[PDB]
C-alpha cells in the first residue's frame, strides 16, 4: 500500500519561544540554572523543544565587543547551560537558540559592514554544534541584506554535522512573492512571518489566508505562526483565543507560539511592562508591583484546576497533536462549506479521520457542510463523536450528524471519525 | 428557533412622557462566554425602510440623536426613550441577532398625544375632464383633526346618502400629530345629472355642529 | 456613505419567476454582507437569506425550497430568484446591508413590491380638483390604475410643506388615491401649481396644471 | 476599581493635641502573597503641591517627624497624628497602589486657637488710579483668629452696600491667623461727590466697631 | 538632585489643544516612570496617564485615547498633549514621578501649572501703590485687571517674607484682582524704599513698583 515518509523530531509537536528568560520565570532567578523546576512544567504542555532567547555577549550597537560564543553573565555561565542540555534530555525537549548579534538596538543586525556580521555567526554555528545543541533562529532577515544567499552556508553547515538540527528564519512582510522567494530553493528550513498578522476585522480573510498559502506553496512542511517574536495577544481580540489554537494544532506545519500564550497572557491591560515580553504568571506571588491588574483567573494556579479553561484545553490539544497519526503528517482538505467559516478535513488511509469545523461570524449560525468534492477514500461519514469543543455546553462524545449541527456562536469543533469504508 | 414577542401593541404617549416598550424571548439571549446580551431594535417611520438603533442591547449606531437608551437583560428587554419628539411615531421591532434563522419581532404603533383640534373641510365639484369620459367623483377632504373617531356622512339634495362611499384614513401627521381622511363618492354621468344639491357632512369629536360644506349643479 | 438602489416595485403573472435586482454604491461591495428580509404590510417581517463575497448563501429554512440568492460582482449588484409565486407573496422586499459577519442589519435599501395577479398593466387617468366658491387647499385625483407604486410630487418638488398624499384604496381591480396640498390664496392664480403624475412602472409621467373654474 | 472614602471632611483641633484621619475603601488592600497592605499618604501646604508621608500603611519617609504614623489593615485604617504643631496645618490625601486605577479625596485640617482682634487698615486710592477714571478705596484687616468677621463701608454716615467684594485668606502657619480685604468699587465721580468714607469692623472678641475712616478733603 | 520644572502655556480656549513640556532636571528617565496628576483647585485628585521607562503608555479607565503622552528622552522632556479641552478641566496639571516601580509617589513639581480654558483674552494687569494717608504700620500694594491667576507679588524680591500676606484673586468683570499687604516696621518705612514686585508670567510682564511713603 503506502510506505511512511521518514519523521523527523519536529514535525511531532510544538515549539515554544522564549524572550526574555528573566521575564520568564520570574524576577531574580534570571539564571539558565533557574529554568529547570520549570521544564517539568514545559513537559507538561509537551511541545517537542523550544527556543531559547539570545544569550550571548552584546554590549548594544559595539561590532568589536559582540561575540556569539560566550553567555552574557547576567544568565549564569557556560558549564551552567551543559546542566540544561542535560536535564533537558530527561524530558526529550529539544533547545534551539538564538543568533541574531544585535537584539539591544533596533536595527538587529547592524546593517553597516553586513558581511563581517555573517563571518561572525557563520564560525558560532560550529562551536554551538559542537557543544551539542541542536538548532539555530534568526529574526529579522529582511534587514539583513540579501539574505537568501547567506541563507545557504547557514543551512549548510547545521545540516553538514548531522541532518536531524533545524534552522528556521524570520520575517516580517506578508506578501506571498516575498515569502516564497525565500523558500524556492530554500526547502529544508522552516519560517516564521507575520503572513496571518492582518486579520480582516475579525478572521474575515482567514480562510482565503489558509488555503491560498497551503496550495502556493506546493504541500511542503511549512510552520504555522502569527509572528516571529511577538505573543499571540497582541493582535487578536480575547474572545478568538479558542479559535486559533485549535486551527494552530491542526493545520499541517509546525505550531510555533511564544511563552505564556498557554495563558493567554495579555501584554495590554498590564502596566509597567514592555510589549515584547511580559511576566509569567505562576502563582500570585508572579507581580507584586501591583496586585490589582492580577486576577486569580490570568495564572497557571487558576487554570490548573479548572477544566474549561484556555490551559486546560490546551493540555488537550497539543496532546492530541503529537499522538495521534493523522494530524502528525497526514493530508490536508478543505472543502467548500457555509458563509462566514472555515472547515477542514485530515485523512490517513486507516488510521482515525478528524474532521475540523470552526465559526469566524458572531451569531449562531448552522453548519452548512457543502463538501461533493473530496476522493471517496476520505469523505463525510453520517455521524461524528465529537473529540473536542472549545465552548463548553455539549456533550465530547456523542455521534452527531453534520448537516444538522448548530454551531454556537465563536465555537470551533473537532469531529473524529473512523475509516468505515 | 427563537419566539420573539413583542408586549405592548399600541402606545398614546405625550410630548415628553419617557416612551418604554418591552420585547420577551424564548430561550436567553445573554450567552456566557462572552457574556455580552444579543437583541436589536428598528425603527421604520412609514414609507420608509426601517432603520438601526441598538445593537448587542447597549450600543447606539452612527449618527443618532441620544433621546434612545434601550436597556434590560435576560430574557426580556426594555428599549427607553428619555422624552419623543414631533419624529418618533414609527414602528419598533425587536430581533435576535444571535441565531440562525433571525426571527424579528411582532411589531408596535407608537402614536403622539396631542391637543383636539379641527377640521378644515373642502368638497370639490367633478372637473369637466371626468364629465368628458361620462364619469363624476364627488371629493372631500377633511384636514389636520387630532381625534381619529370619526364620521362622515352624505347627502343627494338634501336627502341622505348611504351608499357608495369610499373611504381614506391616512397615518398620523408628523409635525402637528393630527390625523386626515378624505371621501369619494363616484357616480355615474347622469346619476351625477339628475340631481343638484350635494351634501358632505363632517361629524367630529371637537364639536356638535357637523362642519358641513355643501355645492349644488347649478350653482 | 451607504447607499441602496433597487429596480422598485414590478409585475409578473402568477407561478412565475423574476428578477428582483438591488444596485448598491458608496462602498465596495466585497467588504460586507447583503441580506433580503419580507414583509407584507399589515404583518410582521421576516427574514429569508444572505449571500456573501464568496456567492455563498445560508438561507432560511421556512422559505428555503422557494427562494434562490445568487449575485453579480462585477456590476455591483445583488440579485433574486424567486419562484412558484402564489398568491401571498405579494409583499415587501428589502436589500439590507449589515456589518461583515455580524448580522446588524444598518443599511437598508429603499424597498421593493411584487404583484402577482394576471391583470394587466394599465396607465393613470387624472383629474385635477379646482375649489368652490387665505389659506385654501388644492387636489389632484388619480383614477384607474393597477401597477401599485405611485408617487406625485407637485410642480417638481418646489411646493413641499403642506401635501398629504393619500393612500391608495382598491376598488374593482383599479386603484385610486387624493392628493392634498394647503396653498396660500395668492398663490394659485398667480403661480404655477402643477400635479405631476410620476408612474414607474408604466414608465410614464403626467403633468396637469389646475387652470380656474367657470 | 476602588475608591477611597476618607471619613472627616474637615477637623478642627488645637495645638498639642491628637486627631486620627481614616478612610475606608471597597476591597481588601493585604495583598494576600504578601503580609503587606499598599497604601499612601500625602500632605498638600497651601500654595505648594504636596510630598511623601507614608507608604506601605505603616512606616515614614525619610525626613518627617515622627508625630504621625499610620497604623490599620485590610480596608479600615486611621492616620493619627501624637501631638499637633502649628505648621502641620494642611490637605490630607489618602491615595492607591493595588489596582491601577488610583487615587482618593483629600480632607481637611483646622485648628483651635486663642482668639484675635484684628488690627485695621484703610487706604485711598492713587494719584495712578484715578487718572485712569476708576475708584478704588480699600482697606486691610490683618490678624485675627476667629473666622467669621463682618467689614462694612459707609459713605458719609450711611451705609454702603454695593460695590464691595471681599477676600479671606488662609490660617496662617505660623501665628495661625487671617487676613481680610475689602475692595470697594465706584466712579470716581461718586467719589469725588462725598468727603467720608468709613471702615469699619464687626467682630466676635468685643461689640465695638473698630472704625477706620478718612474725610475726601485731607 | 530630583528636580523638576514644566512649562505650560497658562490658558487656551475652549475646545482646543494643549502641550506640557516636564523638563527633568538632574536625573535620568530610563529608570523612573512619569505620571500626570491633574487638579481642579479646592478639589480632589484625579490620575492621568503615565509613561513608564520603556515607552509603555498608559491612560486612565474614564478616557482611553482622548489623551496622549510622549516620553523623549533627547533633552529629558516629557511632551503632554491633550485634546478638546473643556471649561469643567480647568486644572492644576504637573509633572510626577514615582519609587522606582510601584505608584508610591515620591516627588511631584512643587509649583506645578494652573491651567484654564475660557474664551476671554490675557490682558496685562495694572499695579497700585498704596502708602498710607492720615510703631508698627502696615502697607500694601495692588494689582488689577488679569484673567490668569499666576500673578504674583513680591516684595523687595523677597527680602521679608514673615510680616506679608497676599490675598488670593476674585473673578469680577472677566478680571482677577489681587492684594498683598504687610506689616512694616516704622523704622523702615520713610527711610528704606519699599519696592511691590509684581510678577506675571502668562503675560510675561515683570515691572518693579518701589513703593513711595505719602504725601
Ligand atoms: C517590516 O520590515 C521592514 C524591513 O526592515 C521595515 O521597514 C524598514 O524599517 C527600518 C527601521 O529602521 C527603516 O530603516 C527602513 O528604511 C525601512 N524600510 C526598508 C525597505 O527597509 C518595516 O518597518 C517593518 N514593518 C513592520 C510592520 O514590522
Ligand atoms: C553546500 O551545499 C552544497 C549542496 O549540497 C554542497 O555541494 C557543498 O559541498 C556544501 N558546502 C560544503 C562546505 O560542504
Ligand atoms: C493554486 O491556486 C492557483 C490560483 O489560485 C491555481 O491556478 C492553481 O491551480 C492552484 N494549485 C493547485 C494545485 O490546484
Ligand atoms: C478572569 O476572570 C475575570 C472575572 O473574575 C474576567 O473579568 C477576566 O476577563 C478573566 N480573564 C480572562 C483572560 O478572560
Amino acid at each position: 500500500c503506502r510506505e511512511l515518509p521518514a519523521q523527523k523530531w519536529w514535525h511531532t509537536g510544538a515549539l515554544y519561544r522564549i524572550g526574555d528568560l528573566q521575564a520568564f520565570q520570574g524576577h531574580g532567578a534570571g539564571n539558565l540554572a533557574g529554568l529547570k523546576g520549570r521544564l517539568d512544567y514545559l513537559s507538561s504542555l509537551k511541545v517537542k523543544g523550544l527556543v531559547l532567547g539570545p544569550i550571548h555577549k552584546n554590549q548594544k550597537d559595539d561590532v568589536a565587543q559582540t561575540d556569539l560564543l560566550q553567555i552574557d553573565p547576567n544568565f549564569g555561565s557556560k558549564e551552567d547551560f551543559d546542566s540544561l542540555l542535560q536535564s533537558a534530555k530527561k524530558k526529550s525537549i529539544r533547545v534551539i537558540l538564538d543568533l541574531t548579534p544585535n537584539y539591544r538596538g533596533e536595527n538587529s543586525w547592524f546593517s553597516t559592514q553586513v558581511d563581517t556580521v555573517a563571518t561572525k555567526v557563520k564560525d558560532a554555528l560550529e562551536f554551538w554544534l559542537q557543544a551539542g545543541v541542536d538548532g539555530f533562529q534568526v529574526r529579522d532577515i529582511e534587514n539583513l541584506k540579501d539574505a537568501s544567499s547567506f541563507l545557504a552556508e547557514w543551512q549548510n553547515i547545521t545540516k553538514g554535522f548531522s541532518e536531524d538540527r533545524l534552522l528556521i528564519a524570520g520575517t516580517n512582510s506578508s506578501d506571498l512573492q516575498q515569502i516564497l522567494s525565500l523558500l524556492e530553493s530554500n526547502k529544508d528550513l522552516l519560517l516564521t512571518s507575520s503572513y496571518l498578522s492582518d486579520s480582516g476585522s475579525t478572521g474575515e480573510h482567514t480562510k482565503s489566508l489558509v488555503t491560498q498559502y497551503l496550495n502556493a506553496t506546493g504541500n511542503r512542511w511549512c510552520s504555522w505562526s502569527l509572528s516571529q517574536a511577538r505573543l499571540l495577544t497582541s493582535f487578536l481580540p480575547a474572545q478568538l483565543l479558542r479559535l486559533y489554537q485549535l486551527m494552530l494544532f491542526t493545520l499541517p506545519g509546525t505550531p510555533v507560539f511564544s511563552y505564556g500564550d498557554e495563558i493567554g497572557l495579555d501584554a495590554a491591560a498590564l502596566p509597567g511592562q514592555p510589549m515584547e515580553a511580559p511576566v509569567m504568571l505562576w502563582d500570585e506571588s508572579s507581580f507584586p508591583d501591583i496586585p490589582g491588574a492580577v486576577s486569580a483567573n490570568m495564572t497557571v494556579k487558576g487554570q490548573s484546576e479548572d477544566p474549561g479553561s484556555l490551559l486546560s484545553l490546551f493540555r488537550r490539544l497539543s496532546d492530541q497533536r503529537s499522538k495521534e497519526r493523522s494530524l502528525l503528517h497526514g493530508d490536508f482538505h478543505a472543502f467548500s462549506a457555509g458563509p462566514g467559516l472555515f472547515s477542514y478535513i485530515r485523512h490517513w488511509d486507516q488510521n482515525e479521520r478528524f474532521l475540523v469545523v470552526l465559526n469566524f461570524g458572531d451569531v449562531g449560525l448552522s453548519a452548512g457542510l457543502q463538501a461533493s468534492d473530496l476522493p471517496a477514500s476520505a469523505s463525510l461519514p453520517a455521524k461524528a463523536d465529537l473529540l473536542l469543543s472549545t465552548q463548553p455546553g455539549r456533550e465530547e462524545g456523542s455521534p452527531l450528524e453534520l448537516e444538522r449541527l448548530k454551531l454556537e456562536p465563536h465555537e470551533g469543533l473537532l469531529l473524529r471519525f473512523p475509516y468505515a469504508a | 428557533d427563537i419566539v420573539m414577542s413583542q408586549s405592548p401593541s399600541s402606545l398614546v404617549v405625550s410630548v415628553g412622557e419617557k416612551v418604554t416598550m418591552s420585547c420577551x424571548x424564548x430561550x436567553x439571549x445573554x450567552x456566557x462566554x462572552x457574556x455580552x446580551x444579543x437583541x436589536x431594535w428598528y425603527q421604520q417611520k412609514p414609507g420608509q425602510s426601517p432603520k438601526l438603533l441598538i445593537y448587542x442591547x447597549x450600543x447606539x449606531x452612527x449618527g443618532v440623536p441620544d433621546r434612545f437608551t434601550g436597556s434590560g437583560s435576560g430574557t426580556d428587554f426594555t428599549l427607553t426613550i428619555s422624552s419623543v419628539k414631533a419624529e418618533d411615531l414609527a414602528v419598533y421591532y425587536c430581533x435576535x441577532x444571535x441565531x440562525x434563522x433571525x426571527x424579528f419581532g411582532g411589531g408596535t404603533k407608537l402614536e403622539i398625544k396631542r391637543a383636539d383640534a379641527a377640521p378644515t373641510v373642502s368638497i370639490f365639484p367633478p372637473s369637466s375632464e371626468q364629465l368628458t369620459s361620462g364619469g363624476a367623483s364627488v371629493v372631500c377632504f377633511l384636514n389636520n383633526f387630532y381625534p381619529k373617531d370619526i364620521n362622515v356622512k352624505w347627502k343627494i339634495d338634501g336627502s341622505e346618502r348611504q351608499n357608495g362611499v369610499l373611504n381614506s384614513w391616512t397615518d398620523q401627521d408628523s409635525k402637528d400629530s393630527t390625523y386626515s381622511m378624505s371621501s369619494t363618492l363616484t357616480l355615474t354621468k347622469d346619476e351625477y345629472e339628475r340631481h343638484n344639491s350635494y351634501t358632505c357632512e363632517a361629524t367630529h369629536k371637537t364639536s356638535t355642529s357637523p362642519i358641513v360644506k355643501s355645492f349644488n349643479r347649478n350653482e | 456613505q451607504v447607499q441602496l438602489k433597487e429596480s422598485g416595485p414590478g409585475l409578473v403573472a402568477p407561478s412565475q419567476s423574476l428578477s428582483i435586482t438591488c444596485t448598491v454604491s458608496g462602498f465596495p461591495l466585497t467588504x460586507x454582507x447583503x441580506x433580503w428580509v419580507r414583509q407584507p404590510p399589515g404583518k410582521g417581517l421576516e427574514w429569508l437569506g444572505x449571500x456573501x463575497x464568496x456567492x455563498x448563501x445560508x438561507x432560511x429554512x421556512x422559505x428555503x425550497x422557494r427562494l434562490s440568492i445568487s449575485k453579480d460582482n462585477s456590476k455591483s449588484q445583488v440579485f433574486l430568484k424567486m419562484n412558484s409565486l402564489q398568491t401571498d407573496d405579494t409583499a415587501r422586499y428589502y436589500c439590507a446591508r449589515x456589518x461583515x459577519x455580524x448580522x446588524x442589519x444598518x443599511x437598508w435599501g429603499q424597498g421593493t413590491s411584487v404583484t402577482v395577479s394576471s391583470a394587466k398593466t394599465t396607465p393613470p387617468s387624472v383629474y385635477p380638483l379646482a375649489p368652490g366658491s387665505s389659506m385654501v387647499t388644492l387636489g389632484c385625483l388619480v383614477k384607474g390604475y393597477f401597477p401599485e407604486p405611485v408617487t406625485v410630487t407637485w410642480n417638481s418638488g418646489s411646493l413641499s410643506s403642506g401635501v398629504h398624499t393619500f393612500p391608495a384604496v382598491l376598488q374593482s381591480d383599479l386603484y385610486t388615491l387624493s392628493s392634498s396640498v394647503t396653498v396660500p390664496s395668492s398663490t394659485w392664480p398667480s403661480e404655477t401649481v402643477t400635479c405631476n403624475v410620476a408612474h414607474p412602472a408604466s414608465s410614464t409621467k403626467v403633468d396637469k396644471k389646475i387652470v380656474p373654474r367657470d
